[PDB]
Formats: structure tokens, sequence, C-alpha cells
């Protein structure tokens, strides 16, 4: 992949996004619209 | 590529160097000795 150009890595890895989604989903299960 | 991280000119004059897309076995005051 080394030809004169590079690919930068993403700032947030997959576990980060998974944990955000789990937090949002647990919040909407328990609280509802209040936590917004 | 090489990037520099600095906390600001007004506060200090110390920077941290980040070498992108390289494995630390051929990198060579910033050569060795310091924290890698
Ligand atoms: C950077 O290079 C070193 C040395 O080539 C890599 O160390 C190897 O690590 C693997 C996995 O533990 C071992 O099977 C090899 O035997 C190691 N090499 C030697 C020469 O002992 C290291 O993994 C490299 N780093 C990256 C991020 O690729
Ligand atoms: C230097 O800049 C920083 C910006 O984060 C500021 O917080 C700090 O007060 C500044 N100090 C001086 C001496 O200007």
């Amino acid at each position: 992949k080394f030809n004169g150009l590079t690919v930068l890595p993403p700032l947030l890895t997959d576990e980060m996004i998974a944990q955000y989604t789990s937090a949002l989903l647990a919040g909407t299960i328990t609280s509802g619209w209040t936590f917004g | 590529g090489v990037s520099v991280i600095t906390p600001g000119t007004n506060t200090s004059n110390q920077v941290a160097v980040l070498y992108q897309g390289v494995n630390c076995t051929e990198v060579p005051v910033y050569s060795t000795g310091s924290n890698v």
C-alpha cells in the first residue's frame, strides 16, 4: 500500500462507537425522552 | 509523514513528535534515549 500515498486511521475505533450506541439504547429503554 | 504536538507558544516550548505509518525499528536528541 506504499506507493506515494497514505491512509490515516480513524479517530474513534469500533469499540468506541459500540459503547456510544449501547449507552443511547439503554438510555432510551430506561428513561425515554427525558434524558434528551 | 511527521507531525508535531504542542501545547502553545505562550505556555511552553516543548513539543512531541509523531511519526506516522512507521514501526519503531529504524527511526534513527530525538533519535533515541527519550521515551518512545
Ligand atoms: C515492529 O518490528 C518488530 C521486529 O520486526 C516486530 O516484532 C515482531 O513481533 C512479532 C509478534 O510478536 C513476532 O512474532 C516477531 O518475532 C517480532 N520480530 C522479531 C524480529 O522478533 C513488531 O511486531 C513490529 N511492530 C508492528 C506494529 O508491526
Ligand atoms: C496562554 O494561553 C493559554 C491558552 O489555553 C491560556 O490559558 C493562558 O492563560 C495563557 N497564558 C499567558 C501568560 O498568556
